[PDB]
């Protein structure tokens, strides 16, 4: 099964339909950009959500907001990681970057943090949290808050 | 057998405390002298063409070498010693802290690392004393690697060492291994810097004459290899490379069989007349140099207290670029959304000169403006 | 101006009497420091251990690199903020009366975000 994770992640398009107006579920807030998540965020575009949203982790020192792992799984993350890694070269930082501001490297350890933990979910049977999240990455977005039981994501 | 290296990293990664722990543990297992973080963090100024640089220069010994090692206090100071810096690093130790991971100057100082032409980066991972947990370790060598081998390092085989240099500096024989492990890299990792002797024949014309029957001669001093009598030689500069073959070598009137690497000597050659040789010309082994009108640097353009420019320059900026022994003019292309260069800036800069030089990547040059200096430079890449 | 200018800016009006951030500082903090990467809990934790325990030694140095006594009483403050990738070096720090809490030029900015302090 962790051998068809690898093939999905090698043939995905990352961050490819960031701002873009695609369907998506229920519990995504969409935000049109970089800016107006992270500099100029508007309470109306959030729906009212912006007191709750809390950043996923966009670095490996960061926890876990949703829940000694077997050497096995730790193998596991070792080799999603270095493939997410792959999948995520050279990314336009034009869509990451407003005023000083870079989201490119903050997005790169958001995307392998995410996909470490979706195999440590699917491996032990936590839930679906990072299923949830990794979902909207395949779908080609940034999910890059949570707020209740609504993520934000552009 | 001598070996230039330094530290390079973000502040507060851990350089000095490293620089300070190689010299204990090298002077507790071989033998030398220990050196205090008070000494090497506190470093003193150099003005090389009056250009300010914090720098302190160590030395320590492993078995087999002899090394002069770099260590400075701020960017600022890297980004000078780099790109100016009077001994070119052989090897770099890349310091990383496991806390921070790679920050904005861990990137900076591998692009300069490429820039510059540094040949050999090794790592050393510091503060692991404070991540205890190995796959964050682990993902950290990942994260540094991948940013290695996006500048054209060899990422998948660069030695990185897990260590501590305070641990180590305070005597723990723990983490004392890891200094030696490192240190161990230096002698087996950088191959014994290639000397100038050996190197194929380059002499930059700094004279030119016509001798009574004999015919051309040009004056130099032989920056590396052996020119011997009776070898063909290029031409290359100013026009297409001329060919021709050295007839004599004769030093203040003495024959020789052979000019050699450090010597000033004139240079007797074959057919070629005294207005064929221009300012600027090298004589060289042929087709080992080729000549470029354009190609990419990373330039440092002085501050007005270096005695460089009060005033910012914009893409129309024409100034003298001098190479070895002259100047030549040319116009600037600047990176993408960049109009202008403050006093004090660095920028990468694609240079077309009005006419060629020989150069490989790796050359410095000096920016001018009637005389005096207002930038240093090294090409990157040289095209066309 | 730049955020850096601001930040500056800033800091001089909380500075302790005698303990201004010098046009010679200022282009020390610029060149060394022009280009920040947010920091984690963690991380922040970790650069602020390292501070407490070279804090003596750091103070002594901004004495030595500015040529002033430093003020009675006051507390070493990072004018770049250690959470939003500050140094602990000298030309980094500045005397203020107290404690201050400090922030950045809304909700954190997530660990990573890289800010171009010039621009
Ligand atoms: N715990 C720990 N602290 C370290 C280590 N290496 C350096 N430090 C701390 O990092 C801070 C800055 O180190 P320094 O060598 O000045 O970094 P540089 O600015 O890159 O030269 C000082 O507090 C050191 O005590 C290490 O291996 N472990
Ligand atoms: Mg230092």
């Amino acid at each position: 099964d962790f051998d068809s994770l690898l093939q999905r992640i090698d043939s995905s398009c990352f961050f490819s339909r960031m701002g873009l107006p695609d369907v998506l579920d229920s519990r995504v807030i969409l935000i049109e950009n970089v800016e107006k998540v992270f500099v100029n965020p508007t309470d109306a575009e959030f729906k009212g959500y912006y007191d709750s949203v809390e950043w996923l982790p966009t670095s490996m020192t960061q926890e876990d907001p949703f829940y000694v792992l077997p050497k096995e799984l730790t193998g596991l993350r070792i080799r999603v990681n270095k493939a997410v890694m792959n999948a995520t070269k050279g990314l336009s930082k034009d869509k990451f970057n407003y005023g000083p501001h870079d989201f490119s490297l903050a997005a790169r350890n958001g995307i392998c943090f995410a996909f470490r933990e979706y195999v440590s979910e699917q491996y032990l049977h936590l839930g679906n949290k990072w299923e949830e999240v990794v979902g909207i990455y395949f779908s080609g977005h940034w999910p890059v808050g949570i707020a209740k039981d609504k993520i934000v994501t552009i | 057998p001598h070996v230039n290296v330094g530290t390079i990293g973000h502040v507060d990664h851990g350089k000095t405390t490293l620089t300070a722990a190689i010299t204990t543990v090298l002077a507790k297992t071989y033998g030398g002298a220990a050196r205090a973080f008070d000494q090497i963090d506190n470093a003193p100024e150099e003005k090389a063409r009056g250009i300010t640089i914090n720098t302190s220069h160590v030395e320590y010994d492993t078995p087999t070498r002899h090394y002069a090692h770099v260590d400075c206090p701020g960017h600022a100071d890297y980004v000078k010693n780099m790109i100016t810096g009077a001994a070119q690093m052989d090897g770099a130790i890349l310091v990383v802290a496991a806390t921070d991971g790679p920050m904005p100057q861990t990137r900076e100082h591998i692009l300069l690392g490429r820039q510059v032409g540094v040949p050999y980066i090794i790592v050393f991972l510091n503060k692991c004393d404070m991540v205890d947990d190995e796959e964050l370790l682990e993902l950290v060598e990942m994260e540094v690697r991948e940013l290695l081998s996006q500048y054209d390092f060899p990422g998948d085989d660069t030695p990185i060492v897990r260590g501590s240099a305070l641990k180590a500096l305070e005597g723990d024989a723990e983490w004392e291994a890891k200094i030696l492990e490192l240190a161990g890299f230096l002698d087996s990792y950088i191959p014994e810097p290639e000397r100038a002797i050996d190197k194929p024949f380059l002499l930059p014309i700094e004279d030119v004459f016509s001798i009574s029957g004999r015919g051309t001669v040009v004056t130099g001093r032989v920056e590396r290899g052996i020119i011997k009598v009776g070898e063909e030689v290029e031409i290359v500069g100013i026009k297409e490379t001329q060919k021709s073959t050295c007839t004599g070598v004769e030093m203040f009137r003495k024959l020789l069989d052979e000019g050699r690497a450090g010597e000033n000597v004139g240079v007797l050659l074959r057919g070629i007349k005294r207005e064929e040789i221009e300012r600027g010309q090298v004589l060289a082994k042929p087709g080992t140099i080729k000549p470029h009108t354009k190609f990419e640097s990373e330039v440092y353009i002085l501050s007005k207290d270096e005695g460089g420019r009060h005033t910012p320059f914009f893409k129309g900026y024409r100034p003298q670029f001098y190479f070895r022994t002259t100047d030549v003019t040319g116009t600037i292309e600047l990176p993408e959304g960049v109009e202008m260069v403050m006093p004090g800036d660095n920028i990468k800069m694609v240079v077309t000169l009005i006419h060629p030089i020989a150069m490989d990547d790796g050359l410095r040059f000096a920016i001018r403006e009637g005389g005096r200096t207002v930038g240093a430079g090294v090409v990157a890449k040289v095209l066309s | 101006c730049s955020t850096l200018d601001r930040i500056i800016g800033d800091a001089n009006k909380v500075a302790s009497r005698g303990g201004a951030i010098t046009a010679k500082q200022a282009q020390i903090l610029r060149d060394n420091l022009p280009v920040v990467q947010r920091r984690s809990v963690f991380q922040n934790q970790m650069a602020r251990k390292e501070f407490v325990r070279d804090q003596h030694y750091l103070m002594s140095q901004w004495e030595a690199n500015t040529g002033r006594t430093w003020p009675t009483g006051a507390t070493p403050h990072h004018i770049i903020p250690l959470e939003s990738g500050g140094a602990n070096k000298w030309w980094n720090l500045m005397p203020t009366h107290g404690t201050l809490p400090n922030h950045s030029l809304r909700k954190a900015l997530p660990p990573g975000t890289i800010t171009d302090l010039r621009l």
